[PDB]
């Protein structure tokens, strides 16, 4: 304030879950907590099992680019060769019919 | 790690293996395996029932000065070391250690609690350190301490050890080592699984 | 008898579409990366009737912390969520910390989900950090003064 | 149901006797949120006061009624063993207010499972209760053992 | 499939059609720069839709004072918005302080 | 805040942030163009077939 | 709206997101195509019993 | 990836505009130097992110 | 509207049926509330099953 004195308005919350992976996403960067994630703990940032909080800062993804193309590359590879299998079986049932 | 804290793969069957019983926990292999659990159960303190300080001394100190000893004054006592044991509830007892050179090769060695403020400060020996012809310990290096009643607490009794200590012409008394069972309550940090297959919880 | 193939099929372009979906939101931040798991399904017989996709598992590891510098830009370290309200009282959980004030001077996300936390109450207000969680506030209405009691 | 664990170390409160206002009064706060035949929420605010080492005098609250009397008598002793658990006081039958005519709700405050060593600081280990408010039907699903479960 | 794409290929050129503005406008008293925030789409299925441009913010940071000489130039520093009104009595703010 | 006369407020557009976002956006954007690649070969495999 | 005098509007295609589009559609067209395919080879296989 | 290179340079030209602003006030009556003070981004990983 | 003011008009509703499969399908994108799908329930965006 300009008194040179300050309030306090709020404290932010954090929540931890026993199943990270068990949250479903439901999109906009947000999570929902369900049945498999169990109820959310919740707490403050650096008391307990939470991390501290960095001012000034956003996290970013933890999405490394190579790794994707690397993969995508890969599953493009399988894709073809399932493909294969089902032209395979394409041409077995062909050879059948045309008996 | 599922919501009921149980090690399950994606389709949900519970993971299996040798369960840990007793305190301390320790991998009981003659069972028969069980479902692997993670709890956030908090861990309950443990009251110390053995405490070791393995210290070295120097052969040239001289006698303290001013006899009688006091727990106040620094010059009445040669060496001073203090100690964190834990009670029943986790409170800390910080037994500080007090090092008088009485004759050759013989050390007077004292105990306070200094956590319990109504404490009264000793006044007799409660153990006295006997070095051999060269630094190894001859007799004196167990003795039984009982802790202080804090906030109502039950005092943590324990057996102080000063095994392998040594006293030889070194520089000065500086403690080496100082390890003792008890813990205070922790929460869970963190869960791991070694190369072993243990299931560690930090 | 094109029951293996069209699953292999399915598991391809299934892990496909989750690699590129990966690739479109590298810049989101707040975003963790997802993975497919595959399991067989045999049944009765041994041929290996097929595969199906088990699930998607996200991998929560924390991303680079990246100081864009806007105050109410709040990075979160370690484990940890922050907790959000839609406009029906639902709770949502997020890790993007991009935050703004809007015009009802409420915390809100670009979305306008309403940031929560413990509020503070009294005089001097105190983090009632057992109340439950409330949407944080920050009003302009001027401060009123204490008279002096204590020196 | 609140199970919570309490430090050894704190001193006395000097504010005798307690008062909701007064925050030097109390050790510790928590907040509970039931409901009631209606379906209004009342969130009850439990408070943790120690009186001497192993001894927890726990007052009650409701802050959603306007009308509710000021606690002047505690409402439970909660005593620990030198152990550090709980030995008597556990369970305490408390009832709530009446808003707007709505029967209050009286039901059963359990503190089993509280244990006082010590720790970091007090801090609510988990609470719970088993009343909710109306609902209305969003989704139906079957599970993996055949029950049918509407959410 | 396609959409998860298109998807990220839009929001990528988004972010680069926000970073050519900044870098365009290197140069402009009392601009402030841009950055897209994005958001994904996930819709009941684990899938991962896809990704979408939640939106544009703008980032008001205090830039650096120049001096010019100019009796009618004047900059707010800290926080304060210049208020004007056009022809049709419409109102408007902008943080330019280049008058005449 | 209070004003300065006879001066203006720069921009705040920092040239070597700009210059290195516009490397990162370059290659998600080619990132996300090899993902359209291999899906379209895909539909080509499944065409073909 | 308001007029700029000494300025042009320029037209409101982007390249890049029609090109992507022109490879949508083109593969929807080789598989309706596909499709026609098939049902040549039913009415084939159907007249030539 | 590109983010351990991004904050490097952030902090390069930090580090830059320092100096130059201490430069520039090499006659300033009453002005004291600043200094960038600089510090690891380890999370999780041992590669040490920036 | 231009006196720095607005004015709602409406809202749009949402109708949600019990039998989603059973509802006919007149084309054009359009679909028809039969016997199989049941009355159509109305409400807002947002709110219950909507």
């Amino acid at each position: 304030y300009s008194n040179e004195q300050e309030q306090v308005l709020g404290q932010i919350v954090l929540a931890n879950f026993a199943n990270n992976e068990g949250l479903a996403s439901q999109g906009d960067n947000v999570w929902a907590a369900t049945q498999a994630s169990g109820v959310a703990l919740l707490g403050t940032a650096g008391s307990g099992n939470f991390g501290k909080l960095t001012n000034g800062a956003l996290e970013a993804s933890n999405v490394d680019l190579s790794k994707e193309l690397v993969n995508m590359i890969v599953a493009q590879r399988n894709y073809q060769s399932n493909a294969q299998t089902i032209k395979t079986q394409d041409q077995i049932l062909n050879t059948l019919v045309n008996l | 790690l599922d919501e009921n804290r149980n090690l399950v793969n994606m389709q949900g069957m519970q993971l299996t293996g040798y369960p840990a019983t007793g305190t301390p926990p320790t991998i009981q292999q003659g069972a028969n395996p069980a479902p692997i659990t993670i709890p956030n159960t908090l861990m309950a303190a443990k009251s110390t029932t053995t405490a070791s300080m393995q210290i070295n001394l120097n052969s040239t100190d001289p006698v303290p000065s001013k006899t009688p000893f006091s727990v106040s004054d620094a010059d009445s006592y040669n060496k001073k070391g203090t100690v964190t044991v834990y009670d029943s509830q986790g409170n800390a007892h910080d037994m500080n250690v007090y090092f008088v050179k009485t004759k050759d090769n013989e050390w007077a060695v004292y105990t306070h609690d200094s956590s319990d403020p109504a404490a009264t400060a000793p006044t007799t020996a409660s153990t006295t350190l006997k070095f051999n012809e060269n630094g190894i310990l001859e007799s004196g290096g167990t003795v039984n301490i009982t802790t202080g009643t804090i906030n109502g607490a039950t005092a943590a009794t324990f057996s102080l050890s000063f095994l392998n200590s040594m006293q030889q012409n070194t520089g000065a008394n500086n403690i080496v080592a100082t390890n003792q069972n008890g813990y205070k309550p922790g929460d869970l940090v963190s869960y791991q699984i070694n190369n072993d297959g243990t299931v560690v919880g930090n | 008898s094109f029951s293996q193939a069209v699953s292999g099929l399915n598991a391809a372009a299934t892990n496909l579409d989750v690699i590129g979906n990966n690739i479109a939101n590298s810049a989101t931040y707040g975003f963790k990366s997802g993975t497919a798991s595959f399991a067989d399904m045999f049944a009765g017989s041994k041929v290996g009737l097929g595969v199906k996709v088990a699930g998607i598992t996200q991998d929560f590891t924390d991303g680079t912390t990246t100081n864009t510098g806007r105050g109410l830009d709040v990075a979160i370290s370690q484990n940890g969520f922050f907790r959000l309200v839609d406009s029906n009282g639902s709770v949502f959980y997020s890790r993007n910390g991009q935050f703004k004030l809007d015009e009802n001077r409420n915390l809100v996300n670009m979305q306008g989900m309403q940031l929560t936390g413990y509020p503070a109450t009294g005089t001097p207000p105190t983090i009632q950090q057992g109340a439950n969680p409330a949407p944080i506030t920050i009003p302009n209405t001027l401060m009123a003064a204490k008279s002096t009691t204590t020196a």
